[PDB]
This record gives structure tokens, sequence and C-alpha cells, in this order.
């Protein structure tokens, strides 16, 4: 009848503890109101998205690719010098890969039309991976936890660059405490 | 160059600006020295300032009023000034427009319909809003598959 | 368990102050009734365990390491790399100035990557391993009375963990491990 | 001509007790400083 | 909170101040951050 | 039906001696207009605060942060809302509190008791007896807090002087 996360407050209806990473936080009660189906897309694509920024925040301060626009070790700078023409190029393709991913059903009201599609499952196991029940399920729970932790490191990691204006690993070996 | 001369080598524009910080400095002159009036006035030189200076390398042209003109005829040079900004209007409003039919439908299937226009259901509505981002493929395949336009048989009319 | 009922068990209270909670059944080694905060209700019994038995260990090398370097037994050649210094913390920077405490940890945690944590996880999935069993018994010592080992292990290493951290901030302190 | 480049991030930093005054440090100096 | 009370603040002119202020924030604050802009800039 | 804590006024009606620290005290009858819970709430609320806060102001005046300048705990509101701690302790509070919306409304639907987050960490309230004692203790330790640090903050603003100090 209580939530496991928050003790105090009742178990959300709506999470029945299916889905991996279920633990009973929804405080605001979200689900009540929008199809856990679509908030567990919107999970998994925010934390992968975030994996993924994490990484490229600390990989390309140590290896950068060749050239002067590619060369900054700050990430925000990075943003502003590198090509300008090849970030609109990934624009255009990470629209693309939306669309054939989403097999052109990337609205709320034909995003789950086939019974099939099931909440973060683009068709995407080029290894094949996941084909083994026994590990699927400690996958899919790996997947969660890391897109929430890497959620909330880039979300830091951004706003800590905003203010020490250098680099998380320049700025972790050369800390200087925020003045005004 | 169209018709008249770029708005960063005018002597009217110079003027005007020169006209407009020389008010602000004036207005200023009786305030002291970092108070409050002081710094506001400051603040809207430099934004003065900010907003010539930019005004003259936007490659806007100016006539001789020392006004920025604009040039909306389609010129690709002059884009930005009629053409880009209503692109993006076009889009805003198509999006409206496209969630807000979508739930006229949503409501005109329902149990009733009139509730659900002065009391809205706000999860579907923002569904809808969601949906409108894609709205100019998705009114096409409404009109090529025959469910926007309505035929002529099926619409009432007033007597002639 | 060895000497149950009397040395440890269900009915085994070494500090009679607070009451022996009833989530301690007696079914685990060192279970002497001490759990005045009633961490047993929710905790994995088998994690601490093991958690346990590990610090104690290690609480065990540590204070004969600091007693040896107190007493300034140094091995061959060490000395002249290092130094000739007595204090604990100088030691402890030197070494890692030098390289010898990161290639410690390196090892460490290999092997608790590659024996640590899996056989913890297996323990955790109900292997049915012993806390703190990995079978590092070369000398057969334990053969005769593994139970008898294992309680005083237990014993020793909690003492151990006690004695070490009073070790360090008597150093702290005075200067001497001692305090004298 | 155009490689990878690798810029190694630490240098001469050390977490504790180096040149570089790193958040470790920070947080020992704050808690041995004196007001 | 009260199903009833959520009705209300679903009630058309509740959701039409409530859509038209945060829509006059949104253009009060994009003006602000980035002021006397008379053009795309191109 | 007399009120136990004043024999004269008549026992508020809402008020039957379930909760803790019940004597029928309540002559402005708040009670009477508004929900019992939500005022227990809002009482336990404030009495945590309080108490928490007396607190504070002994362990600052005994001991600060070595990071910290060496202040009196009244001094020490001025100099972080500049500092910008201050900041941090009213956003976390209130990072809390939004929380503490959600735990009131469902008070007020019935699904929790007032006062009670289920915040046991070290399990002191598993056995009824001792829950009770407990419940009625917290409620006149915060009481008894919220008199207290009224107290103390206005002695230091009479006499510019902590109370450790003043009291001797
Ligand atoms: C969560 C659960 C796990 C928790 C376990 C940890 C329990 C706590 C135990 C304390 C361990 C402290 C870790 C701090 C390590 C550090 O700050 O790390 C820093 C050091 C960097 O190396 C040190 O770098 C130093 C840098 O020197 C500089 O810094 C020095 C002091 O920083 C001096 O100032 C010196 O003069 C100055 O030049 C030295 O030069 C040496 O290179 C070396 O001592 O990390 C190393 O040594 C690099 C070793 C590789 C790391 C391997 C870890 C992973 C092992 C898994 C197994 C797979 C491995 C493959
Ligand atoms: C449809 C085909 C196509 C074509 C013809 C190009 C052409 C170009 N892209 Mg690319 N690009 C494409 C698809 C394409 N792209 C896609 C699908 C993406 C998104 C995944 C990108 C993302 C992208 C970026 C982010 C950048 C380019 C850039 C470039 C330019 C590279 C110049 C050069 O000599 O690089 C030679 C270099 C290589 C062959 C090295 C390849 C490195 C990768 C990581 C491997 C060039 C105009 C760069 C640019 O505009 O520079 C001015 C640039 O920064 N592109
Ligand atoms: C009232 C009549 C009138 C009309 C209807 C237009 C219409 C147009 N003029 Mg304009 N023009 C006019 C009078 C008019 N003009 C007059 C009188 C002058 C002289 C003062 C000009 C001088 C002028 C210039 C100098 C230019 C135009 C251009 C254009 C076109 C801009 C968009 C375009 O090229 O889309 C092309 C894009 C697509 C077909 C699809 C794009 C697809 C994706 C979304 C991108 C557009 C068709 C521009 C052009 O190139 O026209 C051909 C241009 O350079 N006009
Ligand atoms: C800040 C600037 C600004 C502001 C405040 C407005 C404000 C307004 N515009 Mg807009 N407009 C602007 C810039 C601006 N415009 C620019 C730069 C352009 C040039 C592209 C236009 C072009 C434009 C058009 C073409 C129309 C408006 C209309 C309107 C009014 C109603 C919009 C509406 O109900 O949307 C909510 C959306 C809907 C109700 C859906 C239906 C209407 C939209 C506009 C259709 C969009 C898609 C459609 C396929 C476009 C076909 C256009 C073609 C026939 C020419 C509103 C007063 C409308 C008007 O006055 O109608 C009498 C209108 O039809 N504007
Ligand atoms: C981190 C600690 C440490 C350090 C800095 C050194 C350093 C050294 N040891 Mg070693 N040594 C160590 C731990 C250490 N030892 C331990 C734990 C033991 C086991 C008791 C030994 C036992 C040992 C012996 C028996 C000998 C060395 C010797 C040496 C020297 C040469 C070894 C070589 O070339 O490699 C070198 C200065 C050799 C030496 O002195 O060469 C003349 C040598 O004979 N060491
Ligand atoms: C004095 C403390 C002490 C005691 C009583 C024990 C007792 C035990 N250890 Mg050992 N152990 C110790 C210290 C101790 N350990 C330390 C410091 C470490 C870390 C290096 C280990 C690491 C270790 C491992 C990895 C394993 C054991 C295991 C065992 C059990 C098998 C028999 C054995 O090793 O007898 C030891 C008899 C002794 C006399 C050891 C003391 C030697 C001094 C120097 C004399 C037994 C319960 C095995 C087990 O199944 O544990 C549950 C096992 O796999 N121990
Ligand atoms: C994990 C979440 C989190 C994060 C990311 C931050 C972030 C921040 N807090 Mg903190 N804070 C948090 C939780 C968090 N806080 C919580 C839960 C509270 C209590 C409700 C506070 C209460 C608080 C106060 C009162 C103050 C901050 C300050 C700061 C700033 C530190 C600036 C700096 O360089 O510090 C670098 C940090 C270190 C080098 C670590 C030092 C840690 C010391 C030695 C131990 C602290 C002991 C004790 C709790 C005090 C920064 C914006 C300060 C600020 O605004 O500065 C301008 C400040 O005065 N925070
Ligand atoms: C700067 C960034 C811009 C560049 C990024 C480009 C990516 C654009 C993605 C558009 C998209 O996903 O459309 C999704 C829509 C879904 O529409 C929906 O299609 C539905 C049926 S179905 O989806 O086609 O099965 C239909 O019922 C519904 O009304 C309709 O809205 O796909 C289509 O209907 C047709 C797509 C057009 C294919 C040609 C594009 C070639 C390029
Ligand atoms: C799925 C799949 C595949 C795949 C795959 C791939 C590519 C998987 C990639 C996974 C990745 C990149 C995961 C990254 C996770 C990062 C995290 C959790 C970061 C947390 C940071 C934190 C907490 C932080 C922080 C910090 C902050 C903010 C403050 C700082 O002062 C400190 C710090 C830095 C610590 C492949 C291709 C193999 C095919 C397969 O068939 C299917
Ligand atoms: C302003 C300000 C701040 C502040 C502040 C703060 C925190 C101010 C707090 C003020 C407080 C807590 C005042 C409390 C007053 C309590 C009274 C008068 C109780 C009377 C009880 C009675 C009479 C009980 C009677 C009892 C009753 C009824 C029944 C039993 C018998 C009897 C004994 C008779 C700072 C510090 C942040 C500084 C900043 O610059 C801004
Ligand atoms: C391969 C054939 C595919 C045919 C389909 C292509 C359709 C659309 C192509 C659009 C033109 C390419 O877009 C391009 O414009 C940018 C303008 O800043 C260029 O920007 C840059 O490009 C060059 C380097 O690559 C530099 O020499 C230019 O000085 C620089 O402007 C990028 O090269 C690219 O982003």
């Amino acid at each position: 009848e209580k939530s496991a996360s928050v003790p105090f407050l009742s178990k959300p209806e709506k999470l029945d503890g299916s889905m991996a990473g279920d633990v009973g936080f929804d405080p605001l009660g979200i689900s009540y109101f929008i199809d856990v189906k679509w908030l567990r897309e919107a999970e998994l694509k925010h934390g992968r998205i975030c994996m993924l920024a994490t990484a490229g925040i600390l990989v390309q301060e140590v290896i950068h690719l060749p050239g002067p626009a590619f060369s900054s070790k700050f990430a925000l700078d990075a943003w502003s010098t590198a090509p300008r023409g090849g970030m609109v190029q990934i624009l255009i393709a990470i629209g693309l890969i939306e669309m054939v991913s989403n097999r052109f059903a990337i609205t709320a009201t034909d995003m789950f039309a086939n019974p099939n599609r099931k909440p973060g499952d683009l068709g995407f196991d080029p290894l094949s991976l996941g084909a083994n029940p026994a590990t699927r399920a400690k996958y899919e729970l790996s997947e969660v936890i890391h897109g929430r932790a890497a959620m909330m490191g880039l979300s830091g990691m951004i706003h800590q660059m905003i203010v020490s204006k250098q680099p998380v690993i320049d700025q972790l070996l050369n800390f200087k405490p925020v003045d005004a | 160059v169209a018709g008249l001369t770029p708005c960063k080598d005018s002597k009217d524009f110079q003027r005007r600006l020169d006209g407009s910080v020389k008010k602000l400095k004036t207005r200023l002159a009786k305030y002291e020295k970092g108070t409050p009036p002081a710094l506001a006035l400051e603040k809207q030189i430099e934004r003065t300032q900010a907003r010539f200076e930019r005004y003259g390398k936007a490659g806007l042209l100016c006539g001789t009023d020392g006004l920025p003109h604009l040039i909306t005829d389609g010129r690709w040079s002059h884009s930005g000034e009629f053409v880009i900004p209503g692109l993006f209007f076009l889009y805003i409003a198509g999006w409206i427009g496209w969630v807000g039919r979508s739930y006229v439908l949503f409501a005109r299937e329902s149990d009733k319909p009139t509730e659900k226009e002065i009391i809205l259901d706000v999860p579907a509505a923002l569904s809808f809003v969601s949906t409108g981002f894609i709205w100019p493929v998705s009114a096409f395949k409404e009109f090529t598959s025959g469910n926007l336009i309505a035929d002529e048989s099926e619409i009432t009319v007033s007597p002639r | 368990l060895y000497k149950e009922g009397s040395l440890q068990g269900k009915g085994v209270n070494c500090i009679p102050i607070f009451k022996r909670p009833d989530s301690l059944k007696g079914d685990a080694v060192g279970d002497m009734g001490f759990d005045p905060f009633g961490f047993s209700s929710w905790v994995d019994m088998n994690y601490v365990r093991e958690a346990e038995i590990k610090h104690g260990r290690i609480a065990m090398l540590a204070f004969a390491g600091i007693v040896v370097e107190v007493l300034g037994i140094k091995a061959p050649g060490a000395g002249k790399i290092l130094g000739s210094s007595t204090d604990i913390f100088e030691i402890h920077n030197a070494a890692v100035e030098k390289g010898s405490m990161g290639q410690i940890l390196l090892w460490c945690g290999f092997f608790e990557m590659t024996a640590g944590l899996p056989a913890m996880q297996q323990m955790l999935e109900g292997s049915g391993r012993t806390p703190g069993d990995f079978g590092f018994d070369p000398l057969g010592l334990g053969k005769k009375d593994f139970a008898q080992m294992q309680i005083k292990e237990i014993q020793n290493g909690r003492l151990a963990m006690l004695a070490v951290s009073g070790m360090v901030h008597h150093a702290l302190i005075n200067g001497k491990v001692q305090g004298l | 001509d155009s490689m990878i480049v690798f810029e190694n991030p630490l240098g001469k930093c050390g977490a504790y007790a180096s040149s570089c005054h790193t958040f470790l440090d920070e947080m020992g100096d704050m808690l041995k400083a004196t007001p | 909170m009260d199903s009833n009370f959520l009705k209300y603040l679903s009630t058309a002119p509740v959701l039409l101040t409530v859509w038209l202020s945060f829509t006059a924030g949104l253009v009060i604050e994009a003006n602000r951050f980035f002021p006397d802009m008379l053009y795309f800039p191109m | 039906d007399f009120s136990a804590a004043v024999p004269f006024l008549k026992r508020p009606s809402n008020l039957d001696g379930t909760l803790a620290g019940d004597v029928g005290f309540d002559p402005l009858g708040f009670s009477d207009v508004f929900d019992l819970r939500v005022l227990r709430e809002a009482e336990l609320k404030h009495g945590r605060f309080a108490m928490l806060a007396v607190l504070g102001f002994l362990v600052q005046e005994v001991y600060t942060f070595p990071f910290f300048p060496k202040m009196a705990p009244v001094d020490a509101h001025d100099y972080f809302v500049t500092q910008g701690g201050g900041s941090q302790i009213i956003f976390w509070i209130s990072f809390v509190e939004i929380f503490g919306v959600v735990a009131l409304f469902e008070l007020i639907q019935g699904k929790r008791d007032a006062g009670d987050f289920a915040f046991d960490p070290l399990g002191l309230g598993k056995d009824e007896a001792t829950l009770a004692r407990y419940k009625v203790a917290e409620i006149k330790h915060a009481r008894l807090a919220m008199i207290a640090i009224g107290g103390f903050i206005h002695q230091f603003w009479v006499t510019k002087q902590t109370v450790l100090e003043q009291l001797g």
C-alpha cells in the first residue's frame, strides 16, 4: 500500500513493479496521467543520450579528432568550435534516425500503435546480446540504472562547467571554490 | 544597396545613435554615481550601443531617415528579414492549428463533447500538443487519405 | 556454531545493556546478540557478513603493517627508495609518490573484481558459499576445526579493526600509533 | 598529418599532496583551516 | 489532489490564463536575453 | 465536558484525547474550523524545526566548522544570506517540502498520520509501548523547544550575548 522508495507516500497505482528499476518512486504521480510506456521510452532515451554525453565529455577532453576545429578540451567551447556544418549534419542524421528507428510512429498518438512495440525497444541489438532470457532482466535493470546515473552526472557536469569554466577532469585536478 | 545604403555606414544612423546616447547621458548627469538610477541609465546606454552596433553588422539597409528598412521581396540576401521569420511563424501556427483540430475531433468522439471543450482533458490535450511537431507531413497525410477535406454533399449549406 | 549458546548463537548477549534483536537468529558466525539499531531487519545478512570479514582481514593486515613500520623493520632496499621515516602517513605518501601503493591498489582491485565481486554476487544469489570463503587454506590449518577458526577469525578481525582505528588517531594526536 | 590527438589530462597532478590543488586537497585544507 | 479541484483547474479560462501567462513569460524572457531582434541573424 | 488542561474551559469537541499531548487545550477553537490532522502536522513540523534550531544554536556556540567564520548563531543568518549557503539550505528544505506537499495531500485523504513520515532509521520505535511514550515525549519536547528557540533569539537580540555566555 506504501511506496518502497518513499515509505510515507502511497504506492503509485500505475507502477505495478513489472518495469525494471521500479521502486514505487512517483511522488508527483505523473504515471496517473501519462502512459508509463511513453514515460519509460522517454526515460530510456534520456538515459542513453546522457550515457553517451557523459562518455563524450570525459573522453573528448583527452582524445580529439585531428584539427584545430576539434581541438578543444572544454566541452562547451567544443560545441561552438566544432564545424557548424558538421553539427547541422549530426542534427539531420539524428532526425532521420528517430524517424526510421521509430518506423514513422514518432508521436504520442501513434508511437505504440503496434502491440509488438514495447517501451524503449527500437530493434537495436546489433550483436544480439539481449537474446538470453537469463541475463535479459539484469541487462534491463543495468540499462535503466545507468541511464539515471548518467542523467544526473551529465547535468552536474554541464553546470559545474558553467561555474568553473574548466573541463571536468581539469576542475577536479585544479579545483578552485566558487567566489562570486 | 537595393535602393538604399548599408546601415553600418550611414551618417543618419550614426546621428540617431548619437542622439539616443546623448539623451541618456543628459538624464544620467543628474544622478549620483553608483546609485540605482545611474546604474540603470548606464545599462540603457550600453543596450542602445549594442543594439545599434548589431544592427550595423547585421547587414540591414537604412534610408535617409536613418532607420533600418526591410526588403521583403524574396531576395536571399535579406531572407532573415521576412522569410525565415515567417517560416518559423508558419511552423508554430500550423502546430497550434493541427493540435487544436485533433483535440476537436477527440472531443467529438466522446460522451460529452461540450464538457470536454469547456473542461478540458489536459492529458489528451498535452498528447496532441506533443504530436504537433510533424504537423506538415501529418496534415498532408490526412489530406491524401481524405480525412481532411469533407465532401460537398456532407456539409450544410443555406438555400440559394 | 562453536560453543553454540555460550559463545555464539541464539540467547547470547555480549552486552546485556541492549536486548538481543529477534533478527539475530544465531545462524551467523560472530552472532553475539549485538545489533541495537536493528540493521539486520533490512540489510542483506550474507552481504554484511562478507563485508565484516573483509574489513577484519584488511584491519589485521594493516595492524601488522603499521606495527612493523613503527618498529622500523623494512625490507631490503625499501629504505633507499622510500625513505627511513617511521611515520605511517609519511610512508603512505612516499609509497604513493614512488608507485608502490598504486600497484597494490591495482592488484587488490583486480583481485576484488575477479574473485570477491563474482563470489559475493553468487553468494547473494544463493550459491551457498560461506561468507568470507575463498578456499584459501594452502597450509590446511582450518581442516581440524573450521568453525572454531571462523569465530576466532571474526573476533580477531573486529579487535584489529578497533586497534587500527585507534592507532591511526593516536598517531594523529601524539605522533605515535601507541598513543601511550 | 591528420592523426587522433591524445592529450594527457593528469599532467603532473596527484589526487592529494601534489603540486596541483585538487578537490581532495581543497577538502583537506578546508578541514585543517584556521579562521 | 481533489479530482474536482483538478477539473476546475482544467476549466477553459484557468487553462487559457495559465497557458497565455506561460507564453508571455516565454516571449518576455526571450526578449530579456536576446533583445532588439528585428531580424533572424544570417 | 471540560478540558483536562483548563478546568473551566469546555473540552474542544474535535480534541478527544486520541492524539499525543492532547490535554484539551484549544481556547480559540482552531480545531473547530480547521482539520486537526493538518494542524497536528503543522505543530510537529514547527516543533521539529524548533528543536533542531535549539540544538543548532548550542552546537554553533560551542563549535563552528573550521572553514566557516566564527560568529553568533543569529548573525550567521545574515552572513550566509550573502554568502550563498543559506540559499542552498533554503533550496533543499524546499525540495523536501515539495514531497511534503504530497504527504499533506495524502494526510487530507486519510492515508497518513500527521507527522508520521515513517522515519525510523535506527529502529527505535519498534514496540508500541515505547512508541506511544516516545510520541508523547516528542510532542512535549516539540512544544518546549518552540518556546525555547524564541526565548534564545529574543534574549540574544536584547543582550547581544549568546545563551551559554549569558547563563553566567
Ligand atoms: C510576431 C509576429 C506575428 C504575430 C504576433 C502574428 C499574429 C497572427 N498571425 Mg501571423 N504571421 C507572421 C508574424 C506574426 N503573426 C509572419 C512573419 C507571417 C508571414 C509568414 C505571418 C503569416 C500569417 C498568416 C498566413 C496568417 C497569420 C495569422 C495570424 C493571426 C492568427 C494566427 C493564429 O490563429 O494562429 C493559430 C493557428 C491556426 C488558427 C491554424 C490556421 C491558421 C494558420 C496560420 C495556418 C498555418 C499553416 C498553413 C498551411 C499556411 C498556409 C498559408 C497560405 C495560405 C498563405 C495572428 C494575429 C492568420 C490570420 O490572420 O488569419 C486571419 C493567418 O492566416 N499570420
Ligand atoms: C546497447 C548495445 C551496445 C551498446 C552500447 C553502448 C555504447 C553502451 C555505452 C554505455 C555508456 C557510455 C555508459 C555510460 C555511463 C555513464 C555514467 C553512468 C556516468 C555517470 C557519472 C556520474 C555519476 C558522475 C559524475 C560526476 C559529476 C557530475 C561531478 C564530477 O565532479 C565527478 C563525476 C565525474 C564523478 C552495443 C553497441 C555494444 C551493441 C549491443 O548489441 C547493444
Ligand atoms: C527575525 C529574524 C530571525 C528570526 C527568527 C525567529 C526564528 C524568530 C522566532 C521567534 C519565536 C519562535 C518566538 C516565540 C515566542 C513564543 C512565545 C511568546 C510563547 C509563549 C508561550 C506561553 C505564554 C505559554 C504558556 C503556557 C501555556 C499556554 C500552557 C501551559 C502553561 C503556560 C506556561 C502558562 C532571524 C533569527 C533569522 C534573524 C533575521 O534577521 C530575521
Ligand atoms: C556527396 C554528394 C551528396 C549530395 C547531396 C548534398 C546535398 C546538400 C549539400 C549541402 C552543402 C554541404 O554543406 C556544407 O556547407 C558548409 C558551409 O559552412 C560547409 O562548411 C565548410 O565546408 C568546407 C570544408 O568541408 C570548407 O572548405 C568551407 O570553407 C566551410 O564553409 C561544409 O562543407 C558543409 O556543411
